[PDB]
């Protein structure tokens, strides 16, 4: 629900795989969540799942999306464990 | 027990080359055991002795480095330079390897000029030039170098610069979709920047003739360019006083 609310999966249409995703919810809950403490790692589902799940092929408009935003939850991780 | 790499699983030989190079990038950051483990799980033998045809082994093996991006796990095989998978212009991955990179060629040059032993090593070929092995290596970090103050300036500002790679690809017949990004391109191609340079100079001679040098918006345009390839000289001539 967080991925559909995104500012960016339907709602802009931009060509810079930058702010676009920054502009969005999930960006401002993980740094929420990094801010808090919680691990996003074992209390989120993983990377691999995300990719895997089909709301991907539904709510995409260019790899860019998919790219950056599995990018930022890969950096997030490392940088919470 | 197998000890390998991850790999986007592509052709054959690019899966070798890239292992390859993984295993050379692993010698370098000092991973003995894990390359030597690798190899043997792998081929057999990829060290040998120091002569012409390890010094033109070790080039292509560099050039396919610079070509693509290393990995161990499917989150470092994600920014292999693929098609629909991976690779979409990201300063975070793509940082992070090219940093390593670039840790492991500066760990590399320093091991190979510290152990004071160049008489075993010979000048391999370059463009139908004899050129030293590392002439070649500093000449690999001056383009990873200018690669990663590029993808600084695209954090720091992203339009102008992509606009600009876009209009180099485009008058250098090189198309890219809705699905890839120039800069991308250019990463994976990186090995043409002499052609990327006569491509920024024949943009400027169109943006030169296409107007009329009496505003303001097309001085500062060639001030950025210009500033740009400052910043690109600028870090070239930092590394190579470096390595001096």
């Amino acid at each position: 629900k967080a991925i559909k609310r995104d500012e960016w999966s339907a709602t802009d249409g931009k060509d810079d795989p930058i702010e676009a995703t920054k502009d969005s919810i999930f960006v401002k809950v993980l740094q929420n969540l990094l801010n808090k403490g919680i691990e996003l790692k074992g209390y989120l589902p993983k990377a691999e799942t995300l990719l895997q799940s089909e709301e991907l092929n539904s709510l995409k408009t260019n790899s860019y999306f998919e790219f950056s935003l599995k990018a930022n939850y890969e950096c997030y991780m490392k940088m919470q464990s | 027990a197998v000890v390998k790499d991850s790999r986007p699983d592509q052709i054959a030989h690019d899966d070798k080359t890239k292992h390859l190079k993984a295993a050379f990038l692993r010698y370098c950051r000092k991973d003995i055991l894990g390359a030597q483990s690798m190899v043997d799980s792998l081929f057999s033998d990829s060290d040998m002795e120091p002569d012409d045809e390890l010094d033109l082994a070790v080039n292509q093996i560099s050039v396919d480095l610079i070509d693509d991006y290393p990995a161990s796990d499917p989150r470092w095989a994600e920014s292999v330079p693929e098609e629909a998978a991976g690779f979409s212009n990201t300063s975070l991955i793509l940082l992070h390897q090219l940093e390593d990179k670039m840790k492991a060629h500066s760990f590399f040059v320093d091991f190979l000029h510290q152990v004071g032993l160049f008489s075993r090593l010979s000048t391999c070929q370059t463009k139908g030039m004899l050129v030293a092995t590392r002439l070649l290596l500093s000449e690999h970090a001056e383009k990873l170098s200018a690669a990663i103050v590029l993808k600084n300036h695209h954090a720091k500002l992203p339009v102008l610069v992509n606009s600009a790679i876009q209009l180099a690809l485009d008058k250098r017949m090189c198309t890219v979709p809705q699905n890839l990004t120039a800069a991308d391109v250019y990463f994976r191609e990186v090995s043409q920047m002499e052609i990327i340079f006569e491509c920024l100079v024949d943009k400027e001679e169109a943006d030169l003739e296409s107007t009329s040098i009496d505003s303001v918006e097309w001085a500062n345009i060639v001030v950025n360019v210009n500033t740009i390839l400052k910043d690109m000289l600028h870090v070239a001539c930092q590394y190579r006083q470096s390595k001096n």
